[PDB]
RNA sequence: GAGUUGAAAAUAAGCAGAGAUCCGGAGAUUCCCGAAUAGGUCAACCUUUCGAACUUCUGCUGAAUCCAUGGGCAGGCAAGAGACAACCUGGCGAACUGAAACAUCUUAGUAGCCAGAGGAAAAGAAAGCAAAAGCGAUUCCCGUAGUAGCGGCGAGCGAA
RNA sequence: AUCCCGUGUGAAUCAGCAAGGACCACCUUGCAAGGCUAAAUACUCCUGGGUGACCGAUAGCGAAGUAGUACCGUGAGGGA
RNA sequence: AGUAACGCAAACAUUGGUGAGAAUCCAAUGCCCCGAAAACCUAAGGGUUCCUCCGCAAGGUUCGUCCACGGAGGGUGAGUCAGGGCCUAAGAUCAGGCCGAAAGGCGUAGUCGAUGGACAACAGGUGAAUAUUCCUGUACUACCCCUUGUUGGUCCCGAGG
RNA sequence: GUAGAGAAAAUGCCUCGAGCCAAUGUUCGAGUACCAGGCGCUACGGCGCUGAAGUAACCGAUGCCAUACUCCCAGGAAAAGCUCGAACGACCUUCAACAAAAGGGUACCUGUACCCGAAACCGACACAGGUAGGUAGGUAGAGAAUACCUAGGGGCGCGA
């Protein structure tokens, strides 16, 4: 049970995949509240699939050639404009 | 207590390592209730210590209910070493040591060394 | 008149520039005691305040 | 170009709803309810978190540092928008 | 620095012995001094801070030589 | 090679032989203060057009004599700036003490402080030592020698 | 004597110059005022392996549990 | 040695409660004391002591059901009030500059530094703990958006204040 | 106004030029609330509905005009905001600014609890000590003293 799926995304797809997942992750915070509490058994896969996204999309930066100065301050460039979506499930 | 915490290298205690396995069908060597067979339930490999089923036998007993109702005792089976535990085959009824073969395909399993059986069996 | 009392209300701004980290690694000594307050190993190697609230409950 | 106060991520700006009595007799009193923000949160990036989440203009947002740390957002929901039946998809 | 750029004369660590034998510190330094020297290479005069051994030596040999001998000018 | 989600027990769901837990080599991320570095600052903060100053490189090229300059301006790249147990080199360098007092001397060029650098540093290839005979860059241990010698020829220091 | 420094004068270079414990001769050694260079060598906050006529709970690290902790001092600092 | 003491000579008394236990907690009724305060705010400081519910081992110079003590939850909302985003005094740090075994010293433009100058909110409600912060009503300041025009700018600058 | 170029600085003339300065004052804000007092509930708090009059004379400030004014010598901080304009400086109704609808909308960080002439701050103690500033009522009094009291708070934590 592994994900290469991806290392077979490009860049776009993968970067609103990220934020997606964000999203449904506040989510499931916001769920603790009201304690529906199937998060533990789904809660870290959705937090822990993530870095899997942000580890892929470095090493595709890291072939093309950039330094790691040069990819924060290209991250930084990102961050600042980000505007949060409601998360696909409603 | 602090004498005897599970010991850390570097955020994690060493696990140890043992013979016996989870499903396993041992004797008891040597401690107490020497001579007895048994399926081992419960590992816990950081202490080398091993439940096996019915065997040992401690009378505790549980405040139940939080009005003092109830609270009838419970019969746990406790904790036993595990260098105090041989291997059984109901075939080859007898204890023995074990032992490591790799068989023709690519996998290493147990082999009991006094007798032919395998300890490994199947997969499940 | 006080009774021989030395430590009055005084502002913590004001005792945090005397003794304050950022006042004492500008001299050379006063790095010089950083130097020393590590090798001991101490912890709360200063006395400060800082300009939000300092203090956590 | 304009940037934010900090770069917070936007999405870490809110942790969760406080479930306090007090906090459901605001829900039924004013058009507000409270969330928990980490401490570098502002009034435009939580005024600006909610616009765009739940879809729901905001009024206003108190929003107070709290004796240990963290940080507590009042949020007024303008009146047109009704505070306890939004809460009611949210679960509370 | 009493350091003269143009060789590295420095002060001298000496003891000024007294006559029962007394040995004060009495640190003892050169007499490098505030000169304006002609710089012909620029037909003008450089303001400079000079050892006067130093000063003899830029006459005997030259300016320019003490110059890259030190590497100053500029 | 099986069970596991750090300490202690549950707790909640998970993951794993379609290798989980775990152990190694290489990676990636590494919020904020701190050399601290965008500017200020009561350190872990605020204001921010998002990013020091020193070298270096490429261009603009003050002053007087449009000379030549250096200085300044900019776009550059990314190298120095901090840390250290003890050992080492350098600079500054005490005193109580011993001399049955004490000014020469001795503790001692020790301690300490500052400045560098290394896993070792410093020294080093002969304008050396020798002695009518020979050696052959440095650095250490033994031993010559507590001898020669120096010394209010006192305390003591003491080579080759 | 050699050896490096402050002030001022300030040679010759090989049918020369320096040293050989003032200095002078003769002889003998080496030839300055430019630079670099491994080992044997001193060290331990440390890591790995081993050893102990070393301690074993006011001993051994000050510290066998949130030990430079609590506490005390404004501060350096002291410290169970 | 169960000895001195129990921290001023404002002063307690009752009835009825709560409780296993009342001089010591709660509520009355009475007496009394401060009132240029033993009152109400607020700068500093403290830093969780505030509030609610349990608890009584140690603490309280007695007692204890009670606490500023232990445990668990909770709490402090600002365009206007205070500070920063504005300014500068004493002072500090000072590029470059000068001086000095090293560190570093003197020093200019700059940069910080308010105890000072610029600048805009009041009344009444609410409530266990917040209210010039929340609510109601009426205000004020700054920046945009809309209209007509003039086209002429903003800075460095020289002046009033 | 004009004379030595905007702006004051200095010169002179002149202006249906005689009023200017500031707390109070009026009205709206407040045809409103607010309220003593009524009638029910009540686990004796609480709430409920109603709710009249809401005016004048005295004295008086250690607030206010106010850095009015007079008198003194010892002769009393600065820089920004803010108001006027020259090399009408780079830039130009495309990026601009003003009367302006005083029309519509928006409005950044940090502190706020509790003590604060203190049992929790500084004197090591729940210490007959100390701690800037603000408000300042009645009777008698010259008075912020004193004496007795409103508001509010307390009866001092061993007793008989």
């Amino acid at each position: 049970d592994e994900l290469k799926e991806l290392r077979t995304k490009t860049n776009e797809q993968l970067n609103e995949e990220i934020l997606q997942l964000k999203g449904e992750l506040f989510m499931l915070r916001l769920q603790r509240s009201a304690r529906e509490n199937f998060k533990p058994s789904d809660f870290g896969r959705m937090r822990k699939r993530v870095a899997r996204m942000l580890t892929v999309k470095r090493e595709r930066e890291i072939e093309q050639g950039v330094g790691k100065r040069l990819s924060r301050k290209l991250d930084k460039a990102w961050k600042r404009s980000i505007v949060v979506r409601p998360p696909p499930s409603l | 207590r602090w004498e005897r915490k599970d010991c850390k290298p570097n955020s994690l205690p060493k696990l140890h390592k043992r013979h016996v396995k989870v499903g396993d069908t041992v004797k008891v060597i040597s401690g107490g209730e020497k001579g007895k067979i048994g399926e081992i339930s419960k590992i816990h490999k950081h202490n080398s210590t091993v439940i096996i089923k019915d065997l040992n036998f401690k009378t505790k007993h549980v405040k139940s209910k939080e009005e003092g109702e109830q609270g009838q005792i419970i019969k746990i089976e406790a904790a036993i070493h595990s260098s105090n535990v041989m291997l059984i085959l109901k075939e080859q009824e007898v204890a023995d040591r074990v032992g490591h073969k790799i068989l023709e395909d690519v996998r290493k399993v147990r082999y009991l060394i006094k007798t032919g059986e395998i300890v490994d069996t199947p997969d499940r | 008149a006080a009774l021989c009392l030395t430590k009055r209300s005084r502002s913590r701004k004001s005792l945090a520039r005397t003794h304050g980290f950022r006042l004492r690694m500008s001299t050379t000594s006063g790095r010089a005691l950083l130097k020393r307050r590590r090798a001991k190993g101490r912890k709360i190697l200063c006395t400060k305040t800082n300009p939000s609230s300092g203090k956590r409950a | 170009l304009k940037y934010p106060r900090r770069i917070l991520d936007v999405y870490q700006i809110l942790q969760s709803p406080i479930i306090t009595e007090a906090a459901i007799k605001n829900i039924a009193d004013e058009n507000s309810l409270l969330f928990t923000v980490d401490v570098r949160a502002d009034k435009k990036m939580i005024r600006e978190a909610i616009s765009n989440f739940f879809g729901v203009k905001v009024r206003k947002v108190n929003t107070l540092i709290r004796p240990d740390g963290t940080k507590k957002a009042y949020i007024m929901l303008n009146k047109e928008y009704n505070a306890s039946e939004l809460a009611k998809k949210i679960g509370i | 620095r009493r350091i003269c750029p143009f060789t590295g004369k420095k002060s001298n660590k000496a003891n000024r012995v007294s006559h029962s034998n007394h040995k004060t510190k009495r640190l003892q330094f050169v007499n490098l001094q505030y000169k304006r020297v002609w710089w012909e290479a620029g037909k003008r005069f450089v303001k400079l801070r000079l050892s006067t051994k130093a000063l003899k030596t830029i006459e005997k040999n030259g300016l320019d030589a003490v110059a890259k001998k030190a590497g100053i000018d500029l």
